[PDB]
RNA sequence: CUGAUAACUUACAGGACGCUUUGGCUUCAUUGCUUUUCAGGUGAACUGCCGAGUAGGUAG
């Protein structure tokens, strides 16, 4: 069983994934984009489950767009920052646990990482379930594209990153997952009433397969000390 | 009415039913009956016969018992062609004697359009000829 | 409730004549006008922004208490064509 | 359940004036393409009449 969402294109995104890079955005984002797709659905079929995900990038586009903040109160706007965005263009193919088309359509989630995300009503014919890696692949179109695993070698330095960014120019940096500064306690006001903890970005760099599959599928893994979406093979 | 085939050759079985429309007409002595094919294409002269102006003589009772059959345009004669073989130019000399026969000379170059001739056959002697029908 | 619309526009222009896409705003440390772009096939595009277009679909407030012209929805309704703020808490 | 939730960057504009690239020039000697080669379906759509007829008509 694989579910295939295709070119998911979102218009306005951060490319600030970390205080650090700007690029493609941070890959809890995408872990948010289809988590919620995971939680939307469970409203109607309560067993669904996804185990992990394949990202599949095309057009990255990165910019310098501003951000206009509203007016605030003695009324005028807040302080400027430069804004950076993106324009991903992706196909998303996704590991299911075990569907109609309403429902599908309907449990999209509308935004990945402060972007509209939206596939075309002519590619809602491309939602279709394949059982097997290699029909789900040949199925979809936009065939040049990546597909984003992870690169483990040995980064304890930016002297380090940058000894592989000039090797090969598309390399990638961006943020990968959260690591902890304290243990999660009780606070009076968390976001939905949960235990509340103060992390920090993990900056990971990420390769592109031409296409095995345990390098391609991301999955979040929890530890004590720190949350990283990695591979399933690292 | 119009005869269609359905089982073949069309060349030899049109030429069949010119022949029992030939003999049809010394017994009677009639000539208003003719003969027309609708699919008149390049390839054949058609699966289909009509009479315009013979369904009850021997001949179309016993072919209609078996599995095959069902029973502004001028198709005419022409005995031009059969006058460009080369044994019908011999033929022509004979009477030309009846005179320097080396003065002759072949044409060498002669082209034919569309002559469709239908095979047939004398009874009055043992004799054949051909029926090349044009539009 | 989803409600997916599709809208697609056909502008008769005169001849060689301008368009006016959206702008980027930045910080100052030449260029004074840099239009916002995207990336369409090989090249760069100029577009209208997201939060451009979302902005005229929301032009609906015309119940502030001087109303003429229907302004962006939004809480102390401001206009930016004159600099002021129609709905100002002191009303 | 996404460094979450919300987000209009806008207005105006004349790059212009002037301009000699030129002089000179040897591509040239030699040369064997050769040997051998079945296009066949022709039993047949004939024999008369008319006409001054290599024209043109018709009989079985």
């Amino acid at each position: 069983s694989f579910l295939v969402l295709p070119n998911i294109r979102v218009c306005g995104a951060t490319a600030l994934s970390s205080p650090v890079t700007v690029g493609i955005p941070s890959l809890t984002a995408f872990f948010g984009f289809v988590h919620a797709f995971e939680r939307n659905i469970n409203r109607t079929t309560s067993s669904f489950r996804v185990e992990s995900f394949a990202i599949c990038v095309h057009q990255l586009h990165v910019e310098k767009r501003g951000l206009t903040a509203e007016f605030v109160e003695t009324i005028s706007a807040p302080a400027t920052r430069d804004d950076w965005q993106c324009d991903v263009v992706f196909s998303l193919i996704l590991n299911t646990n075990f569907i109609d088309q309403d429902t599908l359509v309907t449990s999209l989630p509308k935004r990945l990482a402060r972007g509209s995300a939206k596939i075309a009503i002519d590619d809602f014919k491309h939602i279709n379930s394949f059982s097997t890696l290699e029909t789900a692949i040949e199925s979809l179109p936009i065939e040049a594209g990546r597909w984003l695993s992870l690169y483990a070698q040995s980064n304890n330095n930016l002297s380090d990153l940058l000894a592989a960014m000039t090797e090969d120019h598309q390399l990638m940096a961006s943020c990968v997952g959260y690591h902890l500064l304290e243990e999660p306690k009780d606070k009076p006001n968390s976001l939905r009433g949960y235990k509340h903890a103060i992390a920090e970005c993990i900056i990971g760099l990420i390769n592109s397969i031409t296409f095995d599959p345990n390098t391609i599928f991301w999955s979040l893994k929890n530890y004590q000390n720190y949350l990283v979406v990695q591979p399933r093979s690292i | 009415k119009t005869i269609t085939f359905l089982p073949c050759n069309n060349e030899s079985l049109a030429a069949k039913c010119l022949r029992v429309l030939h003999g049809f007409n010394y017994q009677y002595e009639t000539r208003n009956i003719g003969v027309s094919f609708p699919l008149w294409c390049d390839a054949t002269v058609g699966k289909k016969i009509s009479f315009v102006s013979l369904l009850k003589q021997h001949y179309f009772v016993q072919m209609e018992q078996l599995q095959y059959f069902h029973i502004y345009v001028s198709f005419r004669r022409c005995q031009s062609i059969d006058k460009l073989t080369a044994a019908g130019l011999a033929r022509k000399i004979r009477r030309l004697e009846k005179f320097d026969p080396s003065s002759f000379a072949q044409k060498e170059h002669t082209a034919i359009a569309h002559y469709h001739s239908l095979g047939e056959s004398s009874k009055q002697t043992n004799r054949n000829f051909r029926l090349n029908i044009r539009m | 409730g989803l409600a997916i619309f599709e809208v697609r526009a056909t502008l008769h222009l005169p001849t060689n004549a301008m368009v006016r896409p959206s702008q980027v705003f930045t910080e100052k440390e030449q260029n004074s006008r840099v239009f916002q772009s995207t990336t369409i096939d090989g090249e760069r595009s100029p577009i209208l922004g997201a939060f451009k277009t979302g902005a005229a679909i929301a032009t609906i407030d015309d119940w502030y208490p001087e109303a003429t012209e229907p302004l962006r929805v939004g809480r102390f309704g401001v206009h930016r064509e004159d600099v002021t703020c129609y709905r100002h808490p002191s009303t």
